DNA sequence: CTTGGCTGACGTCAGCCAAG
DNA sequence: CTTGGCTGACGTCAGCCAAG
């Protein structure tokens, strides 16, 4: 029941967390992906 | 007139409650697979960028 | 104590159908962003595949 | 459409849009090797 | 233009459980 | 051992709306 509360407000808050996180991550693999995009260049 | 009203609808909210409770717990367990596919993706696309640079 | 009991039930009864609405609502919301999520990091590694071949 | 009033119709819109990622997550997941081997042949 | 089928919202009873 | 705070589940009332 730790990553399953009972109260609503646990359970909203906890996805709230987690929104938070998934997002934190995927803006940041998403946001260099420029860099990538250049290193490309030298292959052709 | 009364009590057959009453017993249709009160057997009509059980099935309504049933099928919330059902719609609730698809969203949670849908929550948790689009949850762990978004982490492999993300950890793929990661490692993808790795490979070329 | 029971006139205070049941007003006091009913009202803690109101903010829990409340936050239930809430909860569900977060649900859809969640699970509408993680669709995004993933739709983008899906197109962004099948962009890395034609890139790279 | 997109959003149902039945609890019925809502239930089968979700498992209709999981059914269709899963399917376009598993084919994306499938043949990351053929990609993984591009690198090698780069090298 | 009605209706019947579902659902939203209500108040009440019953049960769980950390906090006394 | 109680209690009070929350929630599950019930039945009832009222309203929306595609199906007539």
């Amino acid at each position: 029941s730790a990553s399953n509360p009972r109260k609503f407000s646990e359970k909203i808050a906890l996805q709230k967390q987690r929104q938070a996180e998934e997002t934190a991550a995927f803006e940041e693999v998403m946001m260099d992906i420029g860099s990538t995009r250049l290193q490309a260049q030298k292959l052709r | 007139k009364r009590e057959v009203r009453l017993m249709k609808n009160r057997e009509a909210a059980r099935e309504c409650r049933r099928k919330k409770k059902e719609y609730v717990k698809c969203l949670e367990n849908r929550v948790a697979v689009l949850e762990n596919q978004n982490k492999t993706l993300i950890e793929e696309l990661k490692a993808l960028k790795d490979l070329y640079c």
